[PDB]
């Protein structure tokens, strides 16, 4: 009868510390040699305009 | 302090490097290393 | 039907470290039959009031 | 390492560790004793 049920009343704060810890080397910024390309064109028949 | 599975490969062979390294061999068939087991002098314990 | 939330009546301040409620005996209590006929009869008379 | 210890009741609780058996050293440490069983087998099978 005691074990029926699973049992949530107790939390795990070495999990969350652990977890806070892991977060805090996320990486956000890159380091690029050459920005990405933002304005591009297309060409037709024409000799002089795009 | 972690889940992910290769960190844990990784602590576990700088482990046998080590005993390997001092001389010895340890046998990975019967090493234990387990989270809910504990074996003692012949005595053996599951999960309390 | 739902319970209440297990943590309302109790804190884990530390792994070995618990408060206790006042009616912890009666929460590990379990009805049987004849009282939850008669926890249906409360909620149908509270339901339609006079 | 204290020997001061009671025990009050039974509870189930979720396994954290339930991810790490998929690992490289639980799996060879279940190959070798398997095979382990197999050249057992295998040497009875021979002798009779």
């Amino acid at each position: 009868t005691a074990t029926r049920e699973v049992d949530f009343t107790v939390p795990d704060v070495q999990k969350i510390l652990d977890d806070i810890k892991a977060l805090a080397a996320e990486q956000v910024y890159k380091i690029v040699k050459v920005p990405s390309i933002s304005f591009r064109h297309i060409v037709m028949q024409s000799r002089d305009r795009v | 302090h972690t889940t992910d599975t290769k960190v844990f490969d990784k602590v576990a062979a700088s482990i046998f490097d080590t005993v390997a390294k001092c001389g010895h061999e340890a046998s990975p068939s019967k090493t234990m290393m387990t989270p809910y087991s504990v074996e003692k002098t012949q005595t053996h314990a599951k999960q309390g | 039907y739902i319970a209440p939330n297990p943590r309302i009546s109790s804190i884990t301040l530390t792994q070995r470290i618990t408060t206790t409620g006042p009616f912890a005996i009666l929460t590990g209590s379990t009805p049987t039959a004849q009282q939850l006929n008669d926890v249906r009869k409360i909620y149908l008379a509270l339901m339609f009031p006079g | 390492n204290s020997k001061d210890v009671f025990y009050d009741k039974f509870r189930t609780e979720p396994n954290r560790y339930k991810a790490l058996f998929r690992s490289s050293f639980y799996n060879e440490s279940r190959r070798m004793n398997e095979e382990k069983i197999l050249e057992a087998v295998k040497y009875s099978q021979k002798l009779g």
